[PDB]
């Protein structure tokens, strides 16, 4: 069925007008979508953000020093997506899906867009069941239910990730004692930290078993 | 509006010249009719495009150095601050009211310098070395750059000598 | 030691006191030195202090 | 001679635009300015768009004229590394500023590289 | 009033002068008459320094700059729309916009000429039936009565098929692409089961 | 090349098209 | 013609009050930018201005 209907898909090109500070201005790509992943011929990826009438403002997913003026930019036709599924558990991925823990490619996983419309009023129901932090300052006075956004705001070196670390460690302590349905699978997004800081956290989450 | 699609327009691609030799024999009498309305064209000198706020934008000055002391035809001196693709930004060492659009800017050929030497001792100069005490010009002197780089690590030593300031609180 | 935008007097002091501590050994004993100095001090232009 | 030698388009303090007629250098490559009083090294920051690179100068730009020959070196600022740099003083571009002769370089390493990966992180306190 | 449609929509302030110069030369049917005398003025700026001084010098008066223009364009190949243009481009000092307005005039012209400067890369040099049926294959990627001229190249790392390069668009009908996409498909599908 | 000074045009008005449109559409007969 | 000097006074020909403009800067393309000493309401583009 695949080689039956095999359409030689059309690739649209674009030349880099100017590049600097991780922005490439790209002439062409007349059918590129807003928020679409593009591909540079140096292999680095991009995302089309400023669709203007003369150029495209492309943010570069990596080092822009490998891009010159007049390089070719191929549009990939797809909005920015990541591998989602159960094959991501235990894996330390980079800023969009791709694993950086040196344990191979993501098996048992599936692409899905990163900008999805949030579920509406009919899709919700009331937050009734508790999520136990294991921090008894939290669970007594500031209780947290499953389906609630709770901000951990504070000054510079306070217990901010420590509350977040303990909530992830505690879910491992609860997932071993509850049935299969009410188990909580955690995601820790570590934005702008050191690699040293997150390597102490994968070391901590492997040591506890979380 | 490409660039390789504009360099291909350097080579001739017309093959029909009924307007080149129509105007090539009529251009010189037209230029000679409007001749006293031309300012003389300027390449190695400069001409003031726009002056304001103590910054003159100068057309021309094809071979000024960055940071070079230029001279306006008013006599007031400037400094070629940013050289740009079409103009030169000049900061005016003095009042910018004596500078007009169309004024000739003359390049002095030297980065901004002041007279230094033994003959500048005793004298009250202005910010550019020109003396304001009224007792003549600076004799026994030589010009040197104001923006010389400081000496490095290997050109230094520790302070040893005590430079008394005469103030008891300070020198104690 | 990387000196990025600091006093050149402090770099000269550090050099001359790393020589008389034996941490920097001048001449034919240079291989037995324990410290290398890179200096982009505050008299340098902003391009030299942004890369040193 | 012509290509891989651009010319100074404009000078704005420590920022120098260089215009290359063909074969623009990569971002972070070092460019040498010929005809200066001292060794002026320009590190390329941006590609401006009309065959113009925009550079940062490692020395002062006083004396730069808008036609000066700028020679590409095809590589970033590369400094002498090794044990032979011990007991020396180097400036930003790796010249010895201690008047102790040249630097016995084991290697000549580019000052620009990537951080070590997450796989190479040592976590021991 | 009314005006004919442009063939392609394009950029601003120099490519909308060229759209309007094409939109009044399409009404006067002198579409290729304006185009060569646009090329003549580019040659006129090449060999006359006193004509490009009316485009780059900021210190020429705006009355002197517009009186030389009308006193050299007197009823000889005048066309009345490249003559009333050049007063309107010397009224605002936009005579330097000529190297930019003719480039946009050309790309409006071959879109009227219905020609696309294609490029084909084939694995081995073509036969005269490979050329004909490749030509018939390639008109599905231009959705008009568009003619293709080709610039046929050779790449042995294509294993047959061809790669079309439209200079804004690439179609890869080569079989190296087909076997690598086939391998991606079957190496993805066996992970799905 | 000597036409690199005509490579970059620069305009004193954003509404340059409104003058050439007043000088070209009465230039068609 | 030729531009007035900076800080020169300009008078406007035909205005309900005597309007004096003082030249602040030269903008280029034969234009000065001035500051008015009275109200500019009723001022027309193209009114004759006499340099003093
Ligand atoms: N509950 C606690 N008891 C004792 N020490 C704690 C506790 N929580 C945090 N700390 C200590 O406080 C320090 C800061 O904790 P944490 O890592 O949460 O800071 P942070 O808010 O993430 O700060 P930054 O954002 O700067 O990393 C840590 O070194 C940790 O050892
Ligand atoms: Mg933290």
């Amino acid at each position: 069925e695949w080689e039956k209907s095999y359409q030689p898909p059309v690739i649209h090109l674009g030349r880099v007008l100017s590049v600097g500070d991780g922005i490439a201005r790209v002439y062409g790509l007349k059918s590129v979508q807003a928020g679409e992943l593009v591909c540079f011929d140096s292999g680095v990826k991009g995302m089309a953000l400023n669709l203007q009438a003369d150029h495209v403002g492309v943010v570069v997913f990596g080092n822009d020093s490998v891009i010159h003026q007049g390089d070719l930019v191929y549009r990939t036709g797809q909005i920015v997506n990541v591998p989602i599924g159960p094959g991501t558990l235990g894996r330390v991925t980079d800023g969009l899906g791709q694993p950086i823990d040196g344990k191979g490619p993501l098996t048992n996983v599936r692409s899905s867009l990163v900008e999805v419309k949030a579920p509406g009023i009919i899709a919700r129901q009331s937050v009734r069941e508790p999520l136990f932090t294991g921090v008894k300052a939290v669970d007594a006075l500031v209780p947290i239910g499953r389906g609630q956004r709770e901000l951990i705001i504070g000054d510079r070196q306070t217990g901010k990730t420590a509350v977040a670390i303990d909530a992830i460690i505690h879910q491992k302590n609860c997932n071993e004692q509850v049935p299969k349905a009410q188990r909580v699978y955690c995601v820790y997004v570590a934005v702008g930290q050191k690699r040293s800081t997150v390597a102490q956290l994968v070391k901590l989450f492997t040591q506890t078993g979380a | 509006a490409d660039a390789k699609a504009l360099d291909e327009l350097r080579k001739p691609k017309f093959s029909s010249k009924y307007l080149i030799q129509h105007v090539s024999q009529k251009l010189i009498p037209a230029v000679k009719e409007w001749e006293k309305s031309y300012q003389p064209p300027v390449i190695h000198l400069g001409r003031v495009l726009s002056v304001g706020d103590g910054i003159a934008r100068v057309y021309g000055l094809k071979s000024v150095q960055a940071g070079e002391l230029v001279c306006f035809d008013s006599g007031v001196k400037g400094m070629a601050l940013n050289l740009q693709a079409d103009h030169v930004g000049v900061v005016v060492f003095g009042n910018d009211s004596v500078i007009h659009q169309g004024d000739l800017v003359y390049r002095t050929g030297q980065i901004v310098n002041v007279p230094i030497g033994p003959g500048t001792l005793g004298r009250v100069t202005d910010g550019l070395g020109q003396p304001i005490d009224g007792k003549g010009p600076l004799t026994n002197v030589r010009s040197s750059l104001v923006e010389v780089k400081a000496p490095g690590i290997i050109a230094r030593q520790s302070v040893r000598e005590p430079l008394f300031t005469g103030v008891k609180a300070v020198d104690a | 030691f990387a000196g990025v935008g600091e006093r050149t007097r402090e770099g000269n002091d550090l050099y001359r006191e790393m020589i008389e501590s034996g941490v920097i050994k001048l001449g034919a004993e240079r291989g037995n030195s324990k410290c290398t100095l890179v200096y982009g001090q505050m008299n340098e232009p902003p391009g030299a202090r942004a890369r040193v | 001679p012509a290509i891989d030698a651009g010319y100074v388009s404009q000078v704005i303090g420590p920022v120098v635009d260089v215009r290359f007629d063909g074969e623009l250098p990569s971002i972070l490559s070092s460019l040498e300015v010929e005809g200066h009083s001292v060794r002026l090294v320009l590190e390329v920051a941006q590609h401006m768009g009309d065959n113009t690179v925009r550079c940062i100068a490692m020395d002062s730009t006083d004396g730069l004229v808008r036609g000066q020959k700028v020679v590409d070196t095809g590589s970033p600022i590369k400094v002498p590394v090794g044990r032979g740099t011990l007991g020396r003083i180097m400036n930003v571009i790796g010249e010895p500023v201690d008047e102790q002769g040249p630097i016995d370089a084991a290697d000549i390493w580019s000052i620009h590289r990537e951080a070590p990966e997450f796989t190479e992180q040592s976590t021991e306190q | 009033l009314k005006l004919p449609t442009a063939p392609l929509q394009l950029s601003g302030t120099s490519a909308q002068i060229a759209t309007l110069l094409w939109q009044v030369a399409a009404k006067e049917n002198q579409l290729d008459k304006v185009q060569d005398e646009l090329y003549q003025f580019i040659e006129l700026f090449k060999q006359h320094s006193e004509l490009r001084r009316l485009a780059t010098d900021p210190f020429v008066p705006t009355l002197v700059r517009t009186k030389i223009i009308s006193s050299v364009l007197k009823d000889s190949g005048a066309s009345e729309i490249t003559k009333k243009l050049f007063e309107a481009l010397a009224d605002e000092g936009a005579l330097s916009a000529l190297l930019e307005v003719t480039v946009n005039y050309e790309e409006l012209m071959l879109a009227h000429k219905k020609e696309v400067y294609c490029t084909v890369i084939t694995a081995e040099p073509l036969d005269k039936l490979e050329r004909v049926e490749l030509t018939k294959k390639a008109e599905k990627f231009v959705d008009a009565g568009f003619k293709l001229v080709m610039q046929e190249k050779i790449d042995k790392k294509l294993l047959g098929g061809f790669v079309i390069e439209f200079s804004d668009r690439r179609v890869d009908m080569s079989t190296a692409k087909k076997v690598e996409e086939f391998n991606n498909f079957v190496n993805k599908l066996v992970l799905s089961i």
